[PDB]
C-alpha cells in the first residue's frame, strides 16, 4: 500500500480561520443581527467572506 | 411564484382587537418567515414584528411588545396578526412581507396587497349633502360639498355619466370632530350656466345607497 508517500494536510484548517475570523468585534453582533427575521441567511464577514 | 393574500379591510372601535390573516401561495411556511409592517396615511413604513414558523418563533419591536401577537397555522398555510389596545394612532394600512433569498437578510421582496385597519370611534353613519351659490360670475365651476364620512371613502352612481367629463377623486379629510369631509368641483363654459342643469352625485357611507343634488342658483 501506497499510503506512506501521500502528504499530510490539515483537514480543518478552513473551519478554523472562519472561527478565528468569527472572534473579531463585531462579527456575532452582524450574525444576531442578520438572523432576525429568517433562520437562513448570507453573511459576510470583515476579511470579505460570504458565509451561510 | 410566492404571493401573500390578505384579509379585507377592517373597522374597529378603539380599545378592542383587530386580527389579521395572511396566506401565502407557491411557498411553504417554514421556507418563508412573515414580516408584518404598517403605514399610517401620508407617513412612512413602520417595522411592526416578524414570524419565523420553522423556529416556531416570533419577535416584536419594543413599540409594540405586550400589544401585537403573532401566530401561524401550517394546514392553512397562513399566519395571523392580532394588535389589541387600539389607539387612533393605530389605523394604518398593514402588510405581510417575506423575500425569495438568503441575501436580502430583511430586503422585503414579496409583499402582501395590503389591509386597511380604521380605528373608528363611530359606526355606520350617514353623510350630510348641501350646495353651493352663485359666487361672482371665462369658464365657471361649481361643487357640491359634503360631511360626516365613516364607513370608509365610497363609492356610488346613478344617473352618471361616461369617461372624462372631469375626475371626481377629491380628498376626503377628517375634521376634529371624527368626521370625514370632501368637497367636488364641476368646471363648464359660463354658458351653459343658464340652460344646462347641473345633478351631481354624492358619495354615501355604508356602500349600498346614494345622495344627488341639483343646483339651481
Amino acid at each position: 500500500f501506497l499510503g506512506f508517500l501521500l502528504g499530510v494536510g490539515s483537514a480543518i484548517a478552513s473551519g478554523v480561520a472562519v472561527c478565528k475570523v468569527l472572534h473579531l468585534e463585531g462579527e456575532v453582533n452582524k450574525i444576531k443581527s442578520a438572523l432576525l427575521s429568517t433562520n437562513k441567511a448570507v453573511v459576510s464577514l470583515s476579511n470579505g467572506v460570504s458565509v451561510l | 411564484q410566492v404571493q401573500l393574500v390578505e384579509s379585507g379591510a377592517e373597522a374597529k372601535k378603539p380599545g378592542s382587537s383587530v386580527k389579521v390573516s395572511c396566506k401565502i401561495s407557491g411557498g411553504t411556511l417554514n421556507d418563508y418567515p412573515i414580516r408584518w409592517v404598517r403605514q399610517a396615511p401620508g407617513q412612512g413604513l413602520e417595522w411592526m414584528g416578524g414570524i419565523i414558523p420553522i423556529l416556531g418563533t416570533s419577535y416584536e419591536t419594543q413599540k409594540f411588545q405586550g400589544r401585537l401577537t403573532l401566530t401561524a397555522d401550517e394546514l392553512t398555510s397562513t399566519v395571523y396578526m392580532e394588535l389589541r389596545y387600539l389607539t387612533s394612532e393605530d389605523a394604518a394600512v398593514y402588510f405581510c412581507a417575506t423575500m425569495t433569498s438568503p441575501v436580502f437578510i430583511d430586503a422585503l421582496d414579496v409583499w402582501g396587497q395590503g389591509t386597511r385597519v380604521t380605528v373608528s370611534s363611530a359606526s355606520t353613519k350617514g353623510p350630510s349633502v348641501f350646495p353651493l351659490a352663485p359666487s361672482s360670475k371665462g369658464t365657471a365651476a361649481l361643487g357640491c360639498l359634503v360631511k360626516d364620512y365613516f364607513p370608509e371613502p365610497v363609492t356610488v352612481s346613478w344617473n352618471s355619466g361616461a369617461l372624462t367629463s372631469g375626475v371626481h377623486t377629491f380628498p376626503a379629510v377628517l375634521q376634529s370632530s371624527g368626521l370625514y369631509s370632501l368637497s367636488s368641483v364641476v368646471t363648464v363654459p359660463s354658458s351653459s350656466l343658464g340652460t344646462q342643469t347641473y345633478i351631481c352625485n354624492v358619495n354615501h357611507k355604508p356602500s349600498n345607497t346614494k345622495v344627488d343634488k341639483r343646483v339651481e342658483p
